[PDB]
């Protein structure tokens, strides 16, 4: 019989976990302030985490890792890029951005401005990948799970966010064919239900149209940007011989140019998963983040290279 | 990495390496604890005042 | 803070009074007539907190033996070790108290209570370091709720600044003597609830049915009980008694379990319960200690919530496996600990065990869960006390009905002063 | 040179005062009875071992140490003890009654009754210093004695001693080794009161000395004796440089100047590297580089908490043994490269180290193996307020319910000084918040 606490009602990703949990007989959930936890579901802001692991005979371990804000603030991530020798200015994957305080196109962001006159201010991917039949943009959203050892898991499912409005060079105002947020579109689901287009359907696109696949175009590009963004922060984060134990799940956001070429564009820390995809994601949380520290009584892809130079 | 003001000697050595560069008075007092004796004997007073009745 | 004083106060009183001298007297080495016959130095090395020194090297308790009646302190001096005490601290008088607590506190017992204080007196000055006085004593008779509480309010004016401790044996209907227990009890409990630091609720409920359904005793006398309390009060004393490493005296232990001042009646325990071959493991002491069938106060735990406790391991056993199993109880049941109190289970460990057990746990609870031993003599008083049935017995004594209903609603509110905590 | 005197407040203090010395005693070749063979100046001398011991016509070295509790069984172990012949009887000063884990007991009922008679026993150790330096107090956090009387003594050595340097070692309090309560009440009232009279305080979480003693000493549940033999070789790490000839940390004064530039935060963070169980047979002899890299692992740490989570604000390692600066050098370059070391802009980015060449010394039948060289890290890190956060957590917790209060108000003390102490602690949560981030 483990114990857990809650301190994040919002998060639909963590209410299924808390389901899940309770549901086997050997989680008991307690009350938000209670210390005696061996999980903590926890809060987005100042989750307290000096107040973690100093309760003696509880091995207690947390669903976010501390200093991970530094992949996934838009301001600090594009700090983080420029400033590690690792990742470095001449990045292949990140669009050129810069940091002022409160083909010439960029975006504005951290209320949203596309346009050539005038936070972050990124280089605006002026001829994007687009789908046909719509001639429309998309971004790919991958869900990563960092458990207690620092493995480095991507979910096999991903999918694509989609625009339903041919996508304009001249018209920037327009926000529906360059945003493609899932919020903003809700002619919401012509093409596909709910503007998803999953991994299966998005491989055949590529077969059919492009004579490639998803595997060899994007993917193998992704876990490349995925591990190597997360292996730069390993040392600043990492919870080896640390007190208290941190695993989390993140939401990396991807578009793919007109060339097959993987941007980043964010990282996402607290990330909500696609209606569909809740039951298995949120038990793969279950099984390689929470029951490898805490065992009862393959969904994810592992992230290793070791080449020799 | 510069190793600057070395000192030695026989029984050590000292150096610096930089990497990168850039009250009450006893009157009052002894007022505040004679303060708490009146809190600690009016309490005492109330005690053996309740138990006299 | 060595030296602690003991008085007994009536027939309750002066019987487990008596069993308390006779298992610590074994337990330091002291024979019946003074003598020690020990063999560890650890014996004697704080013998000075219940035994004052006398000529020839012989101990003799620092105990006061008080009664309204001698039938049972003559029984007291008859029994097995009733010659270790000191001759001039038995002060008795004659004509009984009649299960009255009026006669107790205001009559035949204030006529007593001056010649019991200058033996108290007596003991007090030489007293290098007196840390307090403890008393034995039951509520449901005359002299021992009366007049010990009378001593009681007496003891904290001449000693204002001293710890007062008791054991306090809670009547029951099923171990019953008289119908008026519930109004002794009532006006001894508003009495306890303003001059003690800690009281031991020994509920003679909890301790027949501990007799009766889980050691198999089927007609369980006075001695049945008893065994089961003296078991608790060497417990509770054993800290004190020995070392080991622990710097603590009766004030420091009332700081740590007292978080607020009415509230200070305790929920005692003991494993494993006697009347064996096989010794416990340390997992089988911590949840027998913990389980409501071997409680003293007969309370249900899980109806409350734990202020306080703590627990005191006797015997040859792993300090790490007592740990372990002191933080999966408190781990695995935490909803009945306060959050609001951090870290609020304490425990020792004493090599020297007791008398026939290898190895055997105290237990002691402040738990809210205790409201349930006042809900109960306070229904108990109301249905006789709604008729005035019995009153004539103390308004002879000169008492008014005023000073019943003062009592009745000085204990509703300490049930209702419970009732806030258990809820935040 | 300049003489300091060790004043030991409580049980806590006490009884790490006896391990101090203990160690100091074999560290200088000073033995039991108090004679000193290597000496040659009989009956006085300006040495750097001078500043902790005096000197007696008969050869006798005798520490500049104060010993106080306001109960007599502590003390009374000393007095008896090995070192009995060590210590003048006017340094061992005892009450009769304790503060029953009660701060203000201590602070104002019993403290009052005691304070003059113990500044007067102070005034004794001053007046034999041709130049007193100062004062290390040793107590815990959440004794009655060591918090209460404490800080009205270190009220008053401001006023008698307005002058002087003041440094503390202050044992921060853990359910695991303690069986008071109300400790979170204590460290908060105490913190308050004693935080402008401190000059640099060194905080021991028992929780970290307790651990360490687990994972690297092997003993399975540790004893005071265990932790306090582990606490003595850090504060013999920490006060070396006082007892010792060389250049870094030669004065109290310079301890503030290199740990603590913003006064209100003078807690340093210490790192202490390596401990090693004399029961293990084969033990391989770690370098330079893999202890001065050790120094930046939190289970070695003496409160837990993420240095790389905050930011520093100075730095020094203190080593002892086989160590030359070069190997110090390329062990800090090697670092610097891995770990997560950001200072505070206005700090310079850099260590000050500290090289002495004899060993550690370890007590005879003791539990730590003799090492070729260790090392002791002294960072002051806004990390550290990370052991604020939970104390003050759990002061919040029961001061919302005025669990215990009865106990502080009956000694005198007024309800206000609890909330106005919580609040001097809130500002300085704030203090290390505004530094670090
Ligand atoms: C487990 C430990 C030590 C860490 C700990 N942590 C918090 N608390 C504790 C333990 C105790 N705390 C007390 O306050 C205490 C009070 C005590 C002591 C002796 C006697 C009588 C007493 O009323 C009496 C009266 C008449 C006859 C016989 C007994 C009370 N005993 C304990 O064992
Ligand atoms: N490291 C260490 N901690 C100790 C020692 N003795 C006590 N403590 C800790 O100190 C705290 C209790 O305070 P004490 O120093 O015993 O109390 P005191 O200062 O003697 O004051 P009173 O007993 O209240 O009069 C707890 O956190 C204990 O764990 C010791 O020898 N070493
Ligand atoms: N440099 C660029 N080139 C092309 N499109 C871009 C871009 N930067 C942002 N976008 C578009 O704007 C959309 C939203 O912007 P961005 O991803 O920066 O913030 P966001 O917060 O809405 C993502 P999430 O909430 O899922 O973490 C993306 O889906 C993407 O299509
Ligand atoms: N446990 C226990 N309870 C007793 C004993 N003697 C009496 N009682 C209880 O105490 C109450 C009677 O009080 P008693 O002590 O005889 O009266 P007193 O002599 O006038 O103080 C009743 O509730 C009895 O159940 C005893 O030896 N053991
Ligand atoms: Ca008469
Ligand atoms: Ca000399
Ligand atoms: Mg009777
Ligand atoms: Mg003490």
């Amino acid at each position: 019989m483990y114990t857990f606490v809650v301190r994040d009602e919002n998060s639909s990703v963590y209410a299924e976990v808390s389901r899940l949990l309770l549901a086997t007989g050997q989680w008991k959930r307690l009350r938000k302030d209670n210390p005696r936890f061996n999980l903590m579901l926890g809060e987005r802001n100042r989750l307290p985490f000096g107040r973690l692991g100093h309760e003696p005979g509880l091995v207690q371990l947390v669903n976010y890792y501390r200093g991970a804000d530094k992949l996934c603030r838009k301001a600090s991530l594009v700090k983080l890029i420029k400033t590690s020798p690792e990742l470095s200015e001449s990045c292949t994957w990140f669009p050129e951005s810069y940091v002022i305080y409160p083909g010439n196109v960029w975006i504005a962001k951290s209320g949203i401005l596309i346009s050539s006159e005038a936070h972050v201010i990124q280089k605006y991917l002026e001829k994007p990948l687009l789908l046909e039949p719509g001639h429309r943009k998309f971004d790919i959203r991958s869900w990563v799970l960092v458990d207690h050892l620092y493995n480095i898991y991507l979910y096999r499912e991903g999918v694509l966010r989609t625009s339903s409005e041919p996508y304009n060079s001249a018209n920037f105002q327009d926000k529906t064919c360059h945003l493609t947020n899932h919020c903003i579109q809700k002619n919401y689901g012509r093409y596909e239900e709910g503007n998803e287009m999953f991994f299966e359907e998005f491989n055949q696109y590529l077969m059919d149209a492009l004579n490639t696949t998803l595997e060899n175009s994007i993917l193998l590009q992704i876990k490349h940007i995925i591990r190597s963004c997360l292996m730069c922060i390993e040392p600043a984060i990492s919870t080896k011989h640390l007190h208290y134990q941190s695993f989390q799940l993140f939401g990396f956001d991807f578009m793919v140019d007109e060339e097959l070429k993987v941007w980043l564009i964010e990282v996402n820390g607290a990330p909500a998963c696609a209606q569909k995809l809740y039951a298995e994601l949120c038990q793969g949380i279950v099984d390689v983040a929470i029951s490898s520290v805490f065992p009862l009584a393959s969904i994810f892809i592992k992230l290793h290279h070791h080449h020799h130079h | 990495m510069e190793v600057i003001e070395l000192n030695k000697c026989t029984s050590g050595q000292s150096f610096e390496v930089i990497l990168k560069p850039p009250d009450p008075s006893l009157e009052e007092i002894q007022k505040k604890l004679e303060a708490a004796e009146e809190r600690r004997k009016y309490q005492e007073a109330e005690l053996l005042k309740h138990l006299a009745e | 803070m060595r030296e602690i004083v003991h008085i007994q106060a009536g027939q309750c009183g002066n019987q487990i009074g008596a069993k308390f001298w006779e298992v610590i007297s074994d337990e330091h080495g002291i024979d019946p007539t003074g003598s020690y016959h020990g063999d560890s130095d650890l014996q004697l090395e704080r013998i000075n907190v219940y035994y004052n020194e006398a000529t020839g090297n012989k101990y003799v308790p620092r105990a006061i033996l008080v009664d309204l009646e001698p039938g049972t302190m003559d029984s007291v001096r008859s029994g097995p070790f009733g010659q270790i005490f000191r001759p001039d601290n038995f002060v008795f008088g004659q004509s009984g108290a009649g299960n009255n607590w009026a006669k107790g506190h205001y009559t035949e017992g204030a006529e007593l209570v001056d010649s019991v204080l200058d033996v108290v007196r007596k003991e007090s000055e030489s007293c290098d370091c007196l840390q307090g006085f403890q008393l034995t004593h039951s509520l449901g008779g005359g002299t021992g709720s009366g007049m010990g509480t009378l001593l009681i309010s007496k003891i904290r004016e001449e000693y204002p600044d001293r710890i007062m401790n008791t054991f306090s044996v809670m009547p029951s209907p099923k171990v019953s003597d008289t119908v008026v227990e519930p109004y002794n009890a009532t006006l001894s409990v508003h009495q306890l609830v303003e001059n003690t630091d800690e009281t031991y609720c020994i509920d003679n409920e909890a301790l027949y049915d501990i007799c009766f359904r889980t050691l198999k005793l089927t007609t369980p006398t006075y001695g049945d009980l008893n065994h089961l309390v003296s078991a608790t009060m060497s417990g509770v004393t054993t800290c004190l008694r020995f070392p080991g490493q622990l710097n603590a005296d009766l004030r420091k232990l009332a700081v740590n379990m007292v978080p607020f001042p009415r509230l200070h009646f305790f929920m005692p325990g003991f494993a494993p319960l006697t009347s064996q071959y096989r010794a416990l493991t340390v997992p089988e002491l911590t949840q027998q200690m913990f389980d409501s069938k071997n409680m003293m106060a007969a309370c249900d735990p899980r109806h409350g919530r734990y202020l306080t406790v703590a627990a005191i391991f006797r015997g040859r056993m792993s300090m790490k496996e007592v740990d372990e199993q002191m933080l999966n109880v408190q781990n695995k049941n935490s909803s009945y600990f306060v959050e609001w109190i951090p870290n609020n289970v304490k425990t020792a460990v004493c090599d020297i065990p007791p008398r026939g057990l290898k190895m055997s746990a105290t237990f002691i609870g402040n738990s809210t869960a205790i409201q349930e031993l006042f809900k109960r003599i306070s229904e108990q008083f109301t249905a006789m006390f709604r008729r005035k049935a019995f009153l004539h017995w103390y308004t002879g004594e000169g008492m008014d009905e005023m000073e019943f209903t003062e009592a009745e609603s000085n204990m509703n509110d300490l049930v209702s002063e419970y009732q806030q905590y258990q809820d935040a | 040179m300049r003489e300091c005197i060790s004043i030991h407040v409580g049980q806590a203090g006490v009884q790490i005062g006896n391990a101090c010395w203990e160690l100091y005693c074999l560290e200088h070749g000073i033995q039991p009875d108090g004679q000193m063979p290597s000496d040659k100046t009989i009956g006085g001398g300006d040495d750097s071992f001078n500043t902790f011991f005096s000197e007696t016509g008969a050869g006798k070295h005798v520490p500049r140490a104060v010993f106080v509790d306001l109960e007599p069984t502590v003390i009374d172990e000393v007095r008896t003890g090995t070192y009995r012949q060590l210590f003048h009887p006017e340094q061992l000063i005892t009450g009769k009654e304790d503060a029953a884990n009660n701060y203000a007991r201590g602070h104002y009922t019993i403290g009052k009754e005691i304070i003059d008679l113990v500044l007067d026993r102070i005034r004794k150790l001053a007046d034999q210093c041709t130049g007193l330096q100062g004062f290390l107090v040793f107590h815990s956090f959440g004794g009655g004695t060591g918090s209460g009387f404490t800080s009205l003594l270190m009220e008053r050595l401001s006023v008698d001693y307005g002058k002087k340097s003041k440094l503390e070692f202050s044992i921060y309090p853990a359910p695991q080794v303690s069986t008071a309560v109300v400790e979170p009440y204590n460290s908060i009232l105490t913190t308050h009161t004693t935080l402008e009279h401190s000059d640099c305080a060194f905080m021991v979480d028992n929780e970290a000395i307790y651990d360490i003693c687990r994972r690297n000493l092997d003993i399975e549940r540790p004893t005071y004796t265990n932790l306090n033999r582990l606490i003595s070789q850090i504060v013999s790490s920490i006060t070396a440089s006082l007892r010792f000839d060389g250049a870094l940390n030669v004065d109290l004064t310079e301890f503030q100047t290199n740990l603590v530039p913003y006064p209100r935060i003078h807690f340093p963070l210490a790192t202490y590297a390596p401990v090693i169980s004399a029961e293990k047979a084969y033990h391989e002899q770690l370098s330079v580089a893999e202890i001065t890299n050790a120094c930046f692992e939190p289970a070695n740490q003496m409160v837990k908490c993420d240095p790389r989570h905050g930011k520093y604000m100075a730095c020094c390692l203190l080593y002892r043994g086989d160590v030359v600066p070069k190997d110090v050098n390329a062990a800090i370059a090697t670092i610097k490269t891995k770990r997560s070391i950001q200072f505070v802009d206005w700090c310079p980015t850099g260590f000050k180290v500290g090289i002495n060449y004899q060993p550690p010394t370890v007590v005879p039948g003791g539990d730590l193996a003799k090492v070729q060289r260790a090392v002791c890290m002294l960072s002051n890190t806004t990390a550290i307020a990370e052991a604020w956060a939970r104390l003050d957590h759990k002061f919040d917790l029961m001061y919302a319910k005025r669990a215990f209060v009865h106990w502080y108000v009956g000694e005198g003390m007024e309800e206000g000084e609890f909330s106005e102490a919580r609040e001097d602690m809130a500002a300085l949560e704030k203090d290390y918040e505004e530094v670090g981030v």
